[PDB]
């Protein structure tokens, strides 16, 4: 019947905006419970909230599940290691709350200013911001997946990652020249160790400016990236925001050039801002000025000229400055001295960045910080764009709300931890729920020493991160997966395969966030809200509907518990995968926590009954894995059906689905039969090969299994793990039946 | 008045350490908490905006809100527009604005 899914009124002395859930009556938003404050510095907008249950308002290190307890969240983005109750790297001010039943709204304030959120126990929630309007979105689920998906509507659907990105990642601070950089390859290609991408922090820069190279370390640079692309590898490298601005004149392009253009922020007097970051004193761009993103997007290529690099890694972007807002200092005024200062750490807004009275295009820095990042991660999509002609990659630390339509997001600077593993689950988690998928933690941890057990722990749990790097500190002990005990080594090239056999069916999750507004890692609520035993779980997670990954986060276990939402649940250990180098088969749930084994060579993933997924063969690159045969898993219901689907195109090429340039395949169980539906199929994924069937659930031996009508070659049926397992010869792209009885 | 059960209480000097001559002073309540819970904290008869000149749109309403007393932060815009749109089934959306004077506002996409 037509009518929207709210219904609104007013209250008229006081003032309130109340907004009810038409099916039940459920009152989502009551504006009523405390004062309109609207000052130029201070607005100040309450709500009631319809239960104790709220997720959102990143970035901040705590449960998926905020605390109610008289919380304050603070919105500024700063530079700090990750730490319970402190403003951190970003600022995304929504929140899904959930109601008793299973349904869900979110609330989205568009509001870039300095901000506390004040959550009490009654429960509600008080918006304070230090400037700017109120400009508030309601979006009414009911489902929360759907709340999600009308969020990203308003802020964008998530950027479709090239293949290459999904691969592992290496990073350390401290690769000090390009023969220790190869040397990495090199060891990680003789221990059977995928690697897609091979990465350089600051070591590589000349006098640690951008848009250069030492010629003693990096000398070959060039070279050593060419050669990385020769054997079917990526590379990528920091940039940092901030321009050298020491230099002599006409010495530095990039300072020299800025400086032509008028690019940088400037101070009361009109001239450049100048704070200490690497180089020394330096120069802030203004991301919000056209000719900025014209200034950036020739630097990037004209360096691009020199070192083909693949991507940019955006740091030190909130923006990060070493010193107190500016070298000269900051003015008295009331930018810089507001009459309500938001709980950041420091006290004060110029603690860690600029000064906030500084003059961008748009406005001044009090109204665009928490933009900063955000803006360099738009020029940058634009510069890669433009300087190689195929989907960027991007990873920024610094966020803001709408950040996911152009980059990805890693954690930062967390510490070698048991505590910070436990915490990456929830964090990766919330930024899915904000549209950033993209997103993963340092792997074994960047500050400090990891211990052997914890990088092992570490790389199983990594592994299910959507983005996944292993990146480390300058002053650190080594931590590449060739370092580790033989023992160690074998868990972690576990892991890698693992990731590496799951990539077509990761894609095909990073395909429905982009065209759908989907997440890739979803908590447990998301996929079975119904189920009030998932509100609070947030050391699992799923990837998409179908796997569930319950990791070990603790030093000196042999065991997990998880809990297993109502249904069948196939342990993936029944499923063959095959790798370069060297327990219950189903858990039948009511909705329940299940012990499970879990040894240190083991993660624990079970696949949903009911499901398809593609897996492919072995590589130590995409290049390699994407030639390789595919293979079906399939997951049978009690009552014999499952359903999945592949999205197949080059990896790489920009606007695929305005061009139709893919293959779309849905795989159908039905009636001890197997099929694909052709939803489309073109020139990318036609040779595709699917060369194995593992059909998990198979109640009793079969006496035959045919493919197209014909006996396969070969079959095994296991009595003990209820697996069917039947090779093929056939193709993707092409209309299929297998059947067995 | 002051007859507020302590989760629903909100800060009224969220600002500044308050004595309770001051928050009296403000014209909130005082009631120390009993071991976090803001000891100042708005009456029901605190003042607020006043809704005026409700009105229906196609897309949904528009009002004029009128605060008469003014808070304890300096430079209070005393004269709201709001507008309340409709968008979709799914989706409502509204703003509070200065109708006197251009505020900032996030750059964003339709
Ligand atoms: C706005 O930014 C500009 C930089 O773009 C600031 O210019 C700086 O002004 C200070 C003095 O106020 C200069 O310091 C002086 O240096 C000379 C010699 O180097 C020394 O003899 C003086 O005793 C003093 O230390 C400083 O050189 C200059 N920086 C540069 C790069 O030129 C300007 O102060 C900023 N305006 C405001 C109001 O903050
Ligand atoms: C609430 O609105 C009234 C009426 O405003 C008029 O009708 C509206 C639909 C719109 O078209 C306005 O432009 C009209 O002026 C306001 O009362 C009027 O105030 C004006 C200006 O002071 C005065 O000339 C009229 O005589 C008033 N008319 C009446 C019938 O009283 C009133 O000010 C608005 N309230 C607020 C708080 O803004
Ligand atoms: C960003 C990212 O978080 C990491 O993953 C990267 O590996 C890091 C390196 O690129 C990066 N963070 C680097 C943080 C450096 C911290 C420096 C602390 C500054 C203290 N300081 C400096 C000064 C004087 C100014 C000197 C200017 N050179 N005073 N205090
Ligand atoms: C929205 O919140 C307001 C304020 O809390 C509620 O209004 C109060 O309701 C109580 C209890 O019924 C009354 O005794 C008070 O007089 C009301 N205050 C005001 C200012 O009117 C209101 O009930 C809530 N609305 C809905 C639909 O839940
Ligand atoms: C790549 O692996 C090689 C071989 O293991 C490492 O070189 C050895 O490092 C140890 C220090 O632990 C030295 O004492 C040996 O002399 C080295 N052996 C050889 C054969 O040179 C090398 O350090 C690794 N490089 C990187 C970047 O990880
Ligand atoms: C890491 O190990 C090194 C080498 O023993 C040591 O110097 C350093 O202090 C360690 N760091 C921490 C935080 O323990
Ligand atoms: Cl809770
Ligand atoms: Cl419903
Ligand atoms: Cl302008
Ligand atoms: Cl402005
Ligand atoms: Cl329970
Ligand atoms: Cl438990
Ligand atoms: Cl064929
Ligand atoms: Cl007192
Ligand atoms: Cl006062
Ligand atoms: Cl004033």
């Amino acid at each position: 019947a037509p009518s929207p899914l709210y219904s609104v009124e007013f209250s008229e002395e006081p003032f309130g905006v109340i907004v009810h859930r038409q099916l039940d009556g459920r009152v989502l938003l009551n504006t009523t419970v405390a004062p309109l404050f609207f000052a130029d510095q201070f607005l100040q907008l309450s709500t009631s909230l319809p239960s104790q249950y709220i997720t959102g308002l990143a970035e901040h290190l705590s449960p998926l599940m905020l605390s109610t307890s008289w919380t304050r969240i603070t919105l500024w983005n700063r530079d700090l290691a990750p730490t319970p109750g402190a403003n951190l790297y970003g600022s995304h001010p929504f929140y899904l709350a959930l109601e008793d039943g299973g349904s869900a709204h979110g609330v989205f304030l568009l509001n870039s200013n300095a901000m506390d959120v004040v959550l009490q126990p009654s429960p509600a929630l008080s918006w304070r911001s230090t400037g700017g309007i109120l400009d508030v979105y309601i979006f009414l689920g009911p489902e929360p997946k759907s709340v999600v998906q009308q969020y990203l509507d308003v802020v964008g659907y998530p950027f479709m990652p090239p293949y290459w990105g999904l691969g592992f990642h290496l990073c350390r601070w401290g690769y000090s020249s390009t023969a220790i950089t190869r040397q990495v390859v090199e060891n990680m290609t003789r221990a059977h160790f995928p690697l897609d991408v091979q990465w350089n922090d600051l070591d590589y820069m000349d006098s640690r400016r951008d848009f250069t190279f030492n010629k003693d370390g990096f000398r070959d640079f060039p070279a050593m990236v060419q050669e990385l692309h020769q054997g079917g590898r990526r590379y990528m490298m920091i940039v940092d925001p901030a321009i050298s601005s020491s230099g002599p004149a006409g010495s530095y392009r990039p300072y020299d050039e800025g400086l032509r253009r008028g690019v940088f922020i400037t101070n009361e007097t009109g001239q450049p801002l100048i704070g200490k970051v690497w180089p020394g004193s330096t120069a802030f761009p203004d991301f919000t000025n056209p000719t900025a993103l014209a200034w950036w997007e020739d630097m990037v290529a004209e360096f691009h000229d020199q070192v083909p690099f693949d991507g940019m890694w955006i740091d030190m972007n909130e923006p990060s400055n070493f010193i107190r807002g500016s070298e000269d200092g900051c003015p008295n005024n009331e930018l810089e001295n507001p009459p309500y200062v938001p709980g950041v750490v420091g006290g004060t807004l110029q603690a860690a960045t600029i000064c906030a009275s500084s003059h961008q295009f748009l406005s001044t820095h009090y109204n665009l910080h928490n933009l900063y990042g955000l803006t360099e991660a738009i020029a940058s999509h634009r510069a890669l764009v433009k300087a190689r002609g195929t989907r960027p990659f991007v990873i920024s630390r610094s966020t803001f709300a709408g950040h996911g339509r152009y980059a990805g997001h890693w954690t930062g600077d967390v510490w070698s931890s048991w505590e910070q593993l436990a915490s990456s689950v929830p964090e990766i988690l919330q930024f899915n729920l904000l549209g950033v998928p993209l997103v993963g933690a340092d792997v074994c941890g960047f500050l400090g020493n990891t211990s052997e057990e914890l990088c092992v722990r570490w790389t199983q749990l990594g592994a299910f991160y959507p983005f996944m790097r292993n990146h480390n500190s300058l002053l650190s002990l080594p931590q590449e997966p060739y370092s580790f005990s033989e023992p160690a080594q074998q868990a972690m090239r576990k892991a890698l395969t693992l990731r590496y056999a799951l990539l077509p069916h990761l894609y095909t999750l990073f395909h429905q966030a982009h065209v759908a507004g989907e997440t890739v890692a979803r908590p447990l609520f998301l996929e079975f809200p119904k189920d009030s035993s998932t509100w609070t779980v947030d050391h699992q997670l799923l990837w998409g509907e179908a796997l569930l990954i319950t990791p070990v986060l603790q030093a000196g276990k042999a065991e997990v518990t998880g809990y297993f939402p109502l249904g069948t649940w196939y342990d993936l250990q029944t499923v063959p995968i095959e790798a370069l180098g060297s327990r219950e088969p189903a858990i039948h749930s009511e909705g329940q926590w299940v012990t499970l084994p879990a040894p240190l060579d083991t993660i624990n993933v079970h696949l949903r009954a009911g499901y398809i997924i593609p897996l492919q063969g072995p590589g130590l690159t995409t290049t390699e894995s994407r030639q390789q045969p595919m293979a079906l898993a399939v997951a049978l219901t009690k009552g014999g059906e499952a359903r999945g689907e592949l999205f197949w195109d080059d990896g790489e090429s920009l606007e695929v689905l305005e061009r139709g340039a893919y293959t779309q395949v849905i795989f159908l169980a039905r009636n001890n039969t197997i099929v694909n539906e052709l939803v489309r199929v073109t020139s990318e994924g036609a040779g595709l090969q699917l060369q194995k069937v593992t059909v998990l659930g198979v109640a009793t031996a079969p006496q035959q299994v045919l493919s197209n009508g014909v006996p396969v070659s070969n079959f095994t049926y296991s009595p003990d793990t209820k697996v069917l397992d039947i090779c093929v010869s056939l193709l993707m792209g092409e209309q299929f039946l297998v059947s067995w009885c | 008045q002051c007859d507020v059960p302590p989760n629903s209480r909100f800060d009224c000097a969220p600002d500044k350490a308050i004595t309770q001559e001051q928050c009296e002073a403000r014209g909130c309540c005082y009631i120390p908490a009993k071991q976090g819970q803001p000891w100042c904290f708005f009456p029901p008869s605190y003042p607020s905006y006043k809704l005026e000149n409700l009105s229906s749109s196609e897309m949904g309403y528009t009002a004029t809100l009128t605060r008469t007393t003014p808070t304890f932060f300096p430079k209070d815009i005393l004269t709201l527009r709001l507008d309340v749109m409709m968008e979709t089934e799914n989706r409502l959306h509204f703003t509070i604005k200065d109708p006197a004077n251009r505020r900032y506002e996030v750059p964003l996409e339709t």
